[PDB]
């Protein structure tokens, strides 16, 4: 890493986000002007692991955004370090999330999600390739570069739980957002790719519905329905979802790790790239649940309109 | 609340700031007053901007926005302020929030938007299903999350 001082090659700005214990901020590189996100992780280097990140994870997430060349995933531009950080100087991605861009829009058939969940399968597909495995993707980390086109660019972000997935040695771990993980995570069981085909399942889920497939009241509740493998295709949710989607999500979503689909299988399931034109017309006439989707995008309306009034009657 | 304020403030700020130029000036705090009935004077505006103003520039900056929303939301009771909300909400005083009223507030805030979504935040915040909004589909609009 560059022990030389941030602040001398970039203009530091805006706080774009946040996370355990890395903070990413709006920045400028002085010598050429353009823009990035500087994710500034605090070096823990103690055997107390309460406050900070280990120069392990940290070397295995810089490595990764190294071997790591694609369109749709994010690309590490450098790397400093002082006495308390390592700053990862990445590509900036302003665009929002994914689902608040799809949440805005007047109506989505299954052909453009089956579009958006493409560029989503080519970024794992380039990861999957060199045996990398994401292990944490989920709609926070479904960016879009810039949502000023009329069908925007997806990135993969946030690379903290990536890892190498090497042949013959056992990883096993608990970690992720416990609504995404497959059941081997739960059951501190051996890990692989197909965890991310799992997630990826559990995103195709919710794009489709606007529910998700295993979350309970309680997270023990959840735990219970992943390893449970217990889900439904609810018609107040599922009404207009095709049968190609449903397949697809029911193959993606099993327990055995051996036979859930690959990420390359899934490129060649029948919904994402159609074999026949009646297939291809089911899935333009199919519609998505748009209303569940902008449920939470209109309660969010409602709470800004509520904070403006109650801003202008707090000063008066 | 990372989610809640950072919602909250890229929705309100960009909503105040309708010129977008990172900050918010008196005019902008005026106007927007001034759409919602309200009648405040220049040293009001400028009094507001500076109990907050904290690089002292004469506008209010993005953290300073934050510390007025931290600043409102611990001196005052919520019930209070979410009572005073739904009066500013409920025009005529008749206790419930029908379309034409919401639909009137929006559009006052500076907001464009169809009939299609004013009818989806009726619904949403319809419990009863009478096709109004409640004191109490209110607040559970505005409760814990
Ligand atoms: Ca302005
Ligand atoms: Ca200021
Ligand atoms: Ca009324
Ligand atoms: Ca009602």
């Amino acid at each position: 890493f560059k022990q030389q001082k941030v602040e001398d090659f970039y203009d530091i700005g805006e706080e774009l986000g946040s996370g355990q214990f890395a903070i990413v901020k709006k920045c400028r590189e002085k010598s050429t002007g353009l823009e990035y996100a500087a994710k500034f992780i605090k070096k823990r280097q103690s055997r107390a692991s309460r406050r900070g990140v280990s120069r392990e994870e940290i070397e295995r997430e810089v490595s990764i955004l190294r071997q790591v060349l694609h369109h749709n995933v994010i690309t590490l531009h450098d790397v400093y370090e002082n006495r308390t950080d390592v700053v990862l100087i990445l590509e900036l991605v302003s665009g929002g999330e994914l689902f608040d861009f799809l949440a805005q829009k007047e109506s989505l058939s299954e052909e453009e999600a089956t579009s958006f969940i493409k560029q989503i399968l080519d970024g794992v597909n380039y990861l999957h390739t060199k045996k990398i495995a994401h292990f944490d993707l989920k709609p926070e980390n479904i960016m879009l570069l810039d949502k000023n086109i009329p069908i925007p660019h997806i990135k993969l972000i946030d690379f903290g739980l990536a890892h190498e997935i090497e042949d013959g040695v056992e990883f096993k771990n608990i970690f992720g957002t416990p609504e995404f993980v497959a059941p081997e995570i739960v059951n501190y069981e051996p890990l692989g790719l197909e965890a991310d085909m799992w997630s990826i399942g559990v995103i195709t889920y919710i794009l489709l519905s606007g529910a998700s497939p295993f979350l309970g009241d309680t997270k023990q509740e959840t735990l219970a329905n992943i390893t449970s493998v217990s889900y439904d295709f609810d018609e107040e949710f599922f009404s207009h979802t095709s049968e190609l989607a449903k397949d697809f999500i029911r193959k993606l979503l099993v327990k055995e790790t051996r036979k859930r689909l690959t990420i390359q299988e899934a490129l060649r399931h029948p919904w994402i790239t159609p074999v026949d034109n009646q297939q291809a017309m089911v899935r333009r006439e199919s519609v998505v649940n748009l209303e569940n989707f902008r449920k939470q995008y209109v309660r969010r309306r409602w709470k800004l309109a509520f904070s403006i009034v109650s801003l202008c009657n707090h000063l008066t | 609340l990372t989610e809640e304020q950072i919602a909250e403030f890229k929705e309100a700020f960009s909503l105040f700031d309708k010129d977008g130029d990172g900050t918010i000036t008196t005019k902008e705090l005026g106007t927007v007053m001034r759409s919602l009935g309200q009648n405040p004077t220049e040293a009001e505006l400028q009094d507001m901007i500076n109990e907050v103003d904290a690089d002292g520039n004469g506008t209010i900056d993005f953290p300073e926005f934050l510390t007025m929303m931290a600043r409102k939301m611990k001196d005052t009771d919520s019930e209070e302020e979410i009572r005073e909300a739904f009066r500013v909400f409920d025009k005529d005083g008749n206790g419930y929030i029908s379309a034409a009223e919401l639909r009137h507030v929006m559009t006052n805030l500076g907001e464009k938007l169809t009939d299609e979504e004013v009818d989806e935040m009726i619904r949403e915040a319809d419990i009863d299903g009478d096709g109004q909004v409640n004191y109490e589909e209110f607040v559970q609009m505005m409760t814990a999350k």
